[PDB]
């Protein structure tokens, strides 16, 4: 649904990362680049962000509002 | 409440004797076994965890003539001791000299 | 002859093609004939020294030479699991209307880390859920969604369409006990991050909880550790049996790491010199090249650990392997106060 | 004090408190759900 | 398009105010990605007065 906040596998805080990531890609980036910008070495921590779906931008449109 | 047991073996005069240790785990008894196994006059000497769901270790010592198996286990816990001292005083002193020197360089 | 092989034996862990030899340690009285291995206070404290190599703001990389894996290991379990920190344990809510569930919202807030020192605070003890100013730490989460009054005819871009959509760790406030409010000064206790995003609104929805904060150890809940990660690993020592000339030596520097291997000129020829082998990630290509398989030696020196602790933030790096130190200590000196007692 | 129930299409409170039957006060929609609670539940932050 | 050869801009939206996907969607119908480069026109020139 949303990012967690720790990558599973070490404990690396990965739950400030989400925006930023989707402004560099915007930048007309790659994913490699993108991810070796904001730091993220270990390959246990870039399937966090490489691999994640952002399922509440899509719910919170069924969601009531006035 | 007694965090430390002494089982005697069957019939031998305390110098086959096992220690359970409780809220330990390999940290400690690795360590221990190490430093223990380096006194000339341990025969035999090594841990195992009972079951995986508690917090135990069975430490083992045989000793080679017949002083009785708790002086080598005294001897092993003051040693580990001092070593860990030792390492202490000599990283920090270490951080301290390479702080000094990063306030000192490039300025 | 013996007395290389062992040496080589008793000092190297030798990096073969299908596996690793040399892996265990035997410097104890009685392994090998001609030495002397029993405990030597002088000759240890002769030796060990360390190296700091690389420091800056969450992040620590240093050398110890002349230690054992038995105790090296014991510092990394330490560092993981031992060092206690500050994490929250209880979320009292009232009016959640979020999507988030409670419990995943509880959850989420576990694991933000906080910035207190957990060196001034003690052990909550069994019950007493209501803690007092020496033992617990409070903050108040608050927030509303609604829709902004000046948004353009637009209506296309949520962050222009209403305010507080987006709920940042930034939003909690701490709420000082007791006389807390003078022991710290402002500033000092809050989250260390303050870009977590915790969750996400729309306009009419409310999130509003209180949540208390305790002292415990990463052993217990993997919440309350100080170190993204701890690890160790030995210092390579790649060698070369034979000179290596020409074309060859190029195909050796490709077959390593970047750093590692130079070739340099010394009459109009290249020769390969194995320059900074600290950097190797041993790759172990080499053994495809089958002609350079029996011109190099890959090893490992066993007493010389190189140490990487990164904190996330609760304390400098320098501090936490300073107390990952002292708790080896404090074990082995509450055994010893046990046995004189029982003696 | 007569008691709230939430429509489930406009979203307007209206009370019921009587066998009337369900239908919202403002548009025609026929499903209400109730409102949140007003005492405080504790988790475990685990 | 018009004025210039190809729009080196990816915040369009910061002038025209939609979200990103919108212009995403008004890129791909007539415009290609060039790798740090912005969006180019998708095909080229051609010799308008020969008509
Ligand atoms: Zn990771
Ligand atoms: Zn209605």
């Amino acid at each position: 649904m949303i990012i967690p906040v720790r990558c599973f596998t070490c404990g690396k805080i990965v739950g400030n990362k989400w925006e930023a990531y989707l402004g560099l890609l915007q930048a007309e980036y790659t994913e490699g680049d993108a991810l070796d910008a904001l730091g993220l070495k270990r390959y246990c921590c870039r399937r966090m962000l490489l691999a994640h779906v952002d399922l509440i931008e899509k719910l919170l449109n069924y969601a009531p509002l006035e | 409440k007694t965090a430390l047991e002494m089982v005697q073996a069957a019939g031998t005069d305390r110098h086959c004797v096992t220690f359970v240790l409780h809220e330990e785990d390999h940290t400690l008894g690795n360590s221990l076994r190490y430093m223990i196994m380096k006194n000339p006059e341990v025969e035999f000497c090594g841990y195992t965890t009972t079951h995986p769901s508690e917090s135990k270790i069975n430490l083992r010592i045989q000793t080679r003539g017949t002083l009785p198996a708790v002086e080598p286990f005294q001897r092993g816990l003051n040693e580990l001791m001092n070593v860990c001292q030792h390492v202490l005083d000599k990283f920090e002193a270490s951080i301290k000299d390479y702080k000094d020197q990063k306030a000192s360089r490039n300025e | 002859a013996a007395s290389q092989a062992v040496e080589e034996m008793r000092s190297r862990v030798v990096l073969g093609e299908f596996g690793v030899r040399n892996v265990h340690t035997t410097d104890f009285p009685g392994n090998y004939s001609g030495y002397d291995d029993a405990w030597d206070q002088d000759r240890f404290e002769k030796n060990f020294r360390v190296d700091v190599v690389h420091m800056d703001e969450n992040s620590l990389e240093f050398d110890m030479v002349g230690i054992d894996a038995a105790i090296a290991n014991a510092f990394r379990r330490i560092l993981l699991a031992e060092v206690p920190t500050m994490a929250v344990e209880k979320v009292l809510v009232y009016n959640n209307t979020s999507i988030v569930q409670d419990e995943i919202l509880a959850h989420r807030l576990g694991l933000i880390p906080i910035h207190a020192d957990p060196r001034l605070f003690e052990y909550r003890n069994q019950g007493d859920e209501e803690g007092t100013e020496i033992d617990t730490l409070q903050f108040r989460l608050q927030v509303r969604c609604t829709r902004n009054p000046h948004a353009a005819k637009d209506s296309s871009d949520p962050n222009e369409l209403y305010v507080n959509h987006k709920v940042y760790t930034r939003h909690m406030t701490w709420i000082p006990l007791g006389n807390q409010a003078d022991l710290f000064p402002e500033g000092t206790i809050r989250p260390v991050h303050d870009d977590i995003l915790i969750a996400q609104l729309r306009p009419g929805q409310e999130i509003d909880l209180l949540m208390h904060c305790v002292k415990g150890i990463g052993k217990d809940h993997a919440k309350f550790s100080p170190v993204a990660t701890a690890s160790y690993r030995l210092l390579p020592d790649i060698t070369l049996l034979e000179p290596v000339e020409g074309e060859a030596a190029e195909e050796l520097s490709r077959c390593f790491s970047p750093g590692v291997i130079e070739v340099q000129e010394v009459q109009g020829k290249k020769v390969a010199r194995v320059a900074n082998p600290r950097l190797d990630t041993f790759s172990r290509e080499i053994f495809r090249n089958e002609k350079l398989k029996k011109v190099v030696r890959l090893a490992r020196v066993r007493d010389h650990y190189i140490f990487s602790v990164e904190s996330t933030g609760v304390l400098p790096p320098d501090v936490l392997v300073s107390e990952a130190i002292k708790v080896l200590m404090g074990k082995c000196r509450r055994f010893l106060d046990e046995l004189d007692a029982v003696q | 004090q007569p008691m709230i129930y939430i429509c489930g299409e406009c979203h307007t409170e209206n009370e019921i408190k009587s066998r009337d039957p369900i239908r919202c006060r403002e548009c025609g929609y026929r499903i209400m759900y109730k409102k949140r609670t007003k005492r405080l539940v504790v988790f475990d932050a685990r | 398009f018009t004025q210039s050869r190809w729009v080196v801009r990816k915040e369009v939206a910061t002038v025209t105010k939609l979200c990103a996907e919108d212009v995403k969607d008004f890129l791909e119908h007539m415009a290609v990605v060039r790798i740090n480069k912005g969006w180019e026109f998708i095909l080229p020139y051609d010799g308008e007065f020969i008509k």
